[PDB]
């Protein structure tokens, strides 16, 4: 009775978006209360539109619509159920909940007795993954029912909407938004629409939230070189990197996953021109998805990274500036704790910080990248590998070399410009007694000079780029080349089905995307390096003693 | 500037950081009584779809199950005589839930859960069909459309009247119909600051309606000039009548209530007068007229005014010259 | 910057060519795209300047505060007015920091729409891809060319 | 201690001893009108299904006993056609009361006593639908959830204004509908012994609420303090501010009072106020501020309090010292 059970799947669907309908066109018709296992709940819900577009695949191959009916309605009910759950969101109730847990238990019900009426007999695995997926859910349910009021005891003891991202005058809300929004920045619709009917101002624009407030970052941070003490330039940098963490990890984490769903569009591109050689809409919209899905996650990484940058500045900021206080006059007598010192140190050390913690993450994940990028070629070249990894193998000690030639220039770059900064200082606060007898030749010389020596630096640094870019885009077309040359008629005798090729030049050009980046990164790199030094020389000054 | 309530009748203020305890929707139909028709009327059919799509799925279902739905001749009697296909289920119970009975199909004595689906059914379908009366009926005596026919002119004056300052703005009907019991409760508002140092935003405080003996309400058949009298006493009383008419945020609003006769309902109306809106030292013209054998009302001089050579200043300065002359 | 500029415009010229020319009609498709981006991208430039502008008028102030601190040490560290002046850092490093952070969440919002539009136009055209080209156009060396 | 009505709005005092003379159940549908919605339903349930099975038995038993339920061909016409068990009899009750009329079995002209059946079946039927559509509709004019969204500090404070000490309380609204011509009914109690050796447990007193020149109600749009200046004349002014705080048993309790516009019913609301919750010497932060172009109301600062120094002594003692200063 096949359809008998297509049937008694299709029933709960129904009576859930038949009671969802009168509840959501009332509402329809500003405190965020957050449950636990919200963001599992999304997570699954997402888990759930995919299963869900993989059971319309198979009605679609098999066709009969009482057949595929039940997934149509699947899509529908979990849509609504993320309405319930955004409605309940906006307003808390005791009892759309239990509106919710009576459609999950029916609808595990009615899985579990297809599940067996097919084990007494590509279905199998489906079904299997709803089933899962519609558990867990439950048992979120039933967690959330533990915690505060479904039935229990009286009364909820229930948690007072948090006033961190909510009470007064809070025109920011990343922490404060629902699982699906935060990728989206859907929130900022309302503030983009607003800014233009209104230009925008500071009173107009919020305060910070509880959590992003310098105070607690320098709190933070402060603890930690603390502990870093109890347990120097290097000693400052291992603070840092300990007191941003886990959202730094994140960051991290989120963009691995977004490269290796990146490596996976090009399969499906294989696929796709392996059956128009000869199972395709599915890769079509699979695709779609998963190149939706990398795009969501790849920014997600970038304003996290981001976030934790603004967090660096901030904390640094305050500290030093806290220090500048115990800082003693006999230091500010000498050059090194110069006013317009200071100043550079400041600003452009904010600069220097903020660029190299956004492009910290992105380094993170080249290594992972270009592993699953080999490991991804191999399955697809054969015996022909050999050339394509001897390419990658010999860019990297070239590349390690020129790295070097390029960072030694860059340093002396820097101390030359620094130096330029204070006799363009020293001779603009002096113009008129310059001007007065004239001796503008020689300070004008000068400043030539420090010119001329810090354009050798530039020179040399951009003669070391153009060699980086020249062997940056010969190798890779070299590699290209040779590899197919390979396989056609030099060994292989398996001809190279047109999947093969067009997928091996894309997975090539993903591969080439990290290299020239790497250069460019260099350039942060030791500037952040020499800033750090610079920051930790300056908290190296005397202090003032304490009566 | 901002105004406080809106002439149409309508609150300005707008509310931000409501603790919304779900209570909003805890007047499930005291919610919806207040919506316009075209969204009462959209939420009424579709709990109508609603709850026979309902039916109908499971009654589909309950045919198919019993293998009634399975085209057989012999052997069986359908729970439900001649019934074939989704649609003829439909059909069957839009036939039984609104009460129509078509009895084409015919529900039999052969199963028992049959009899009970029908059970339910028919019970749901009257709850739901008596709730959808009564609010819709609880509706029909929205009378705020009464208190849209009331008017207020566009303007109000102040005079002089028996020696001392007076302030008259005017009222009418636009029915046949009356308005029972109307009273008058009229108020001032004004960012205040005490002198203990507390500074409120906005102070309402009334101001007396002066009528006979006491009252605090009116009786409406013509037009009325609504007559008080500013003393010392009156909060009203320490203004200038030059830095009215551009400067000061004063609003003087007006709140009549009263009971129409046919539904019974109490209605009221709201306006505001600004400081930009008054003005000073005027007198409307005499709308009541004896016609034929009648009294004629022409509303055409309604919001019409004519100059009159009054005294200007101010109502403390003006109390003082009281006591001077 | 700028050679990373020019290096992906021609990428995209690329890229536009070569999908126009495995699938003549796609340009039924491109325009509706191109309306979208420009009304979305003529939303964003506004708030983007006001938010560069708002940037630099708060980020002023900072630098000043710090640079007036450092010099006129002397005499803030005699009246002992420290808490208050590190009270005033914290008011202006505060409002630099949410600056800086709408600045950006304006940058990330573009780039998801942006990288939304991308999806679209990449599903269509390998949409259109499968079905003319191998229903009625039955070409085989255009399919790799243009999913690529 | 124990408290008069509760902060809910509800009453707290359990009545004993009540001489019931049956007026608790002669209130018939006013009294059910009260219930909650899940024993009206039950209640409207089982009257339907006590009348069903009530006729649906008579019915069968008529059908018996004409003989029309014995199985034969010929010689006879059922009174009702095609009738076999009690099923069917059941199903045809449900047929022709609730007014579906399926006609599958039919009612002939043959048996006058079918006829009378049928003819008072259908009048009780239609009496119990209409009293059942009434009552239901009487209950959703249940208005008291309004009476729920109205919204009252949790504490109150006194202040001194104008050279005199004073009392002030916030309340508000929660929704965009008003509430017609409310009125404030403030009152205090207190366990009293009068000069002639009378001891009340509990003596309520009106203490007035302070308006223009007169009145007992308001106008409620935004959030309204409500200002009474306690004078030698009133009740409360005897007490002390270091007594209230702990022993003292003084509840101050508000009842306001008010018509909702769509239902038109008079609703209202309660609360209590102990000498624990009251506290002495402070002032409310300003709720409205002047926003873009219109008032915005923040409900975060509703309970918020601020320190202010204002004298601390005992309404007595401060009308002494007033007489002295
Ligand atoms: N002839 C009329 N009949 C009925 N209502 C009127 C008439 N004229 C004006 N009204 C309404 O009553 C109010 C009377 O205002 P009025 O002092 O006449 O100023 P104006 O003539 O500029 O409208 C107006 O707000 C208008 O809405
Ligand atoms: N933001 C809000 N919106 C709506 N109602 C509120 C809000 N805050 C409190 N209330 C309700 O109104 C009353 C105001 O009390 P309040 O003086 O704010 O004390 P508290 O802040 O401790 O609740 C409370 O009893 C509460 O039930």
């Amino acid at each position: 009775n096949g359809c008998f059970v297509d049937a008694l799947n299709v029933v709960p669907h129904v009576f859930l978006l038949f009671i969802t309908f009168p509840i959501l066109f009332i509402g329809w018709g500003s405190t965020w209360l957050h449950f636990p296992g919200h963001n599992l709940r999304w997570i699954l819900t997402f888990i759930l539109l995919f299963v869900l577009v993989c059971e319309i695949a198979e009605g679609i191959l098999s066709d009969h619509l009482h057949l595929y009916m039940p997934a149509g309605m699947a899509f529908m009910a979990a849509i609504t159920s993320v309405v319930y759950y955004h409605n309940i969101e906006t307003s808390n109730f005791p009892k759309l909940l239990i509106a919710l847990l009576i459609y999950w238990t029916l609808a595990f019900i009615t899985k579990t007795i297809k599940f067996v009426k097919f084990y007494d007999h590509l279905r199998f695995c489906l079904t299997g993954l709803l089933v899962i997926l519609y558990g867990m859910l439950l048992l979120v349910e039933v967690n959330v029912i533990r915690v505060r009021r479904y039935i229990f005891f009286k009364t909820p003891r229930e948690v007072k909407p948090p006033e961190d991202l909510q009470d007064l005058g809070v025109r920011f809300l990343q922490p404060f938004v629902n699982l699906l929004s935060k990728g989206t920045y859907w929130w900022m619709n309302a503030f983009i629409k607003t800014a233009h009917k209104k230009p925008i101002d500071l009173r107009a624009i919020g305060k910070l939230p509880i959590a992003m407030r310098a105070l607690t970052n320098y709190q933070r941070l402060c603890v930690a070189f603390d502990a870093q003490a109890r347990k120097g330039a290097r000693a400052i940098w291992r603070a840092l990197c300990h007191a941003f963490g886990r959202r730094l990890i994140l960051s991290s984490t989120f963009r691995i996953l977004a490269d290796l769903l990146g490596f996976a569009g090009p399969l499906c591109i294989f696929g796709i021109v392996d059956h128009l050689g000869k199972n395709a809409y599915v890769l079509a919209v699979l695709l779609f998805l998963a190149l939706l899905l990398q795009r969501t996650f790849l920014q997600a990484s970038y304003y996290v990274a981001i976030e934790t940058g603004i967090n660096l500045r901030g904390a640094i900021q305050t500290k030093i500036y806290n220090k500048i206080m115990h800082l003693s006059t006999s230091n500010l007598s000498m050059g090194e704790m110069t006013a317009g010192q200071i100043c550079n140190l400041v600003a452009i050390d904010t600069n220097q910080l903020m660029w190299f913690f956004f492009l910290c993450p992105n380094l993170w994940a080249m290594p992972v990248q270009i592993i699953v990028g080999v490991i991804l070629l191999y399955y697809i070249l054969g015996v022909s590998a050999l050339i394509g990894a001897a390419v990658i193998i010999l860019l990297a000690p070239v590349q390690y070399f020129v790295a070097t030639k390029l960072s030694q220039a860059q340093r002396s770059t820097l101390e030359h410009s620094n130096e330029r900064l204070k006799q363009t200082n020293e001779m603009l606060r002096g113009m008129k007694l310059l001007k007065l007898y004239a001796w503008e030749s020689i300070f004008c010389s000068r400043v030539e000079v420090t010119r001329r020596k810090e354009m050798t630096s530039l020179r040399a640094f951009a003669v070391y780029t153009s060699i980086s870019i020249f062997m940056n885009t010969a190798i890779p077309i070299a590699a290209v080349l040779i590899t197919f040359v390979g396989h056609v008629s030099f060994f292989k005798e398996s001809d190279l089905s047109p999947s093969v090729a067009f997928a091996s030049l894309s997975l090539f050009h993903i591969l080439v995307t990290p290299l020239f980046l790497l250069s460019s990164v260099v350039r942060s790199t030791v500037k952040a390096l020499v800033s750090v030094q610079k920051l930790s020389e300056f908290l190296s000054s005397a202090e003032i003693r304490e009566e | 500037r901002a105004r406080f309530v809106s002439k149409k009748g309508n609150c300005n203020v707008a509310h931000k950081n409501i603790r919304e305890q779900g209570r909003f929707l805890q007047d499930v139909f005291t919610t919806l009584v207040d919506l316009k028709w075209p969204h009462t009327l959209l939420i009424f059919t579709m709990s109508f779809l609603c709850s026979w799509l309902l039916f109908a799925m499971v009654w589909w279902l309950i045919a198919f199950a019993h293998g009634d739905l399975a085209p057989g001749e012999g052997t069986n009697v359908p729970c439900v005589t001649s019934i074939h296909s989704f649609s003829s289920a439909f059909l069957f119970s839009i036939e039984v839930q609104v009460t129509i009975g078509f009895g084409g199909r015919m529900v039999t004595e052969e199963c028992p859960l049959a009899i009970l689906i029908l059970i339910v059914q028919n019970i749901v379908g009257l709850m739901i069909n008596a709730i959808m009366l009564g609010c819709i009926f609880m509706k029909t005596a929205q009378a705020h459309r009464r208190a849209e026919t009331l008017i207020f002119s566009k303007h109000a004056v102040i005079t002089l009247r028996h020696g001392r300052l007076c302030f008259m703005l005017r009222v009418g009907d636009l029915r046949k119909s009356m308005i029972i019991s109307a009273t008058i409760h009229m108020q001032v508002v004004r960012k205040t600051t005490s002198p203990e140092g507390e500074v409120v935003p906005l102070h309402q405080v009334d101001i007396p309606m002066e009528n006979g003996v006491g009252g605090n309400g009116i009786f409406l058949v013509a037009p009325l000039i609504i007559y008080h009298v500013i003393d010392s006493n009156s909060p009203l009383y320490d203004l200038a009548p030059s830095d009215l008419h551009h400067h000061q945020d004063l609003e003087i609003i007006v709140i009549l209530e009263g009971v129409v006769e046919t539904t019974g309902i109490t209605t009221q109306a709201r306006t505001s007068y600004l400081a930009d809106e008054i003005l000073w030292g005027q007198r409307f013209v005499p709308i009541v007229a004896e016609e034929d054998g009648r009294y004629s009302v022409d509303y055409s001089k309604f919001g019409n005014t004519i100059k009159v050579p009054t005294p200007l200043c101010t109502a403390r300065q003006l109390d003082e010259d009281r006591s001077l002359l | 910057t700028l050679e990373c500029l020019s290096r992906s415009t021609l990428l995209c010229v690329s890229a536009l060519t070569v999908i126009s020319y495995v699938t003549p009609v796609f340009l039924v498709a491109l325009l509706p795209l191109a309306v979208v981006c420009y009304f979305i991208q003529k939303y964003f430039r506004v708030a983007s300047r006001d938010l560069q502008q708002l940037d630099d008028t708060t980020q002023l102030p900072l630098l000043s505060h710090f640079a007036e601190t450092v010099e006129g040490l002397t005499t803030i560290r005699a009246f002992r007015y420290e808490a208050r002046f590190q009270q005033k850092l914290l008011e202006y490093t505060d409002s630099n920091n949410i600056a800086s952070l709408f600045l950006t969440a304006a940058n990330r919002w573009l780039e998801v729409r942006m990288e939304y539009i991308g999806a679209c136009v990449v599903l269509i055209a390998a949409a259109t891809s499968i079905s003319n080209s191998l229903h009625r156009e039955l070409s085989a060396g255009l399919v790799g060319l243009g999913l690529t």
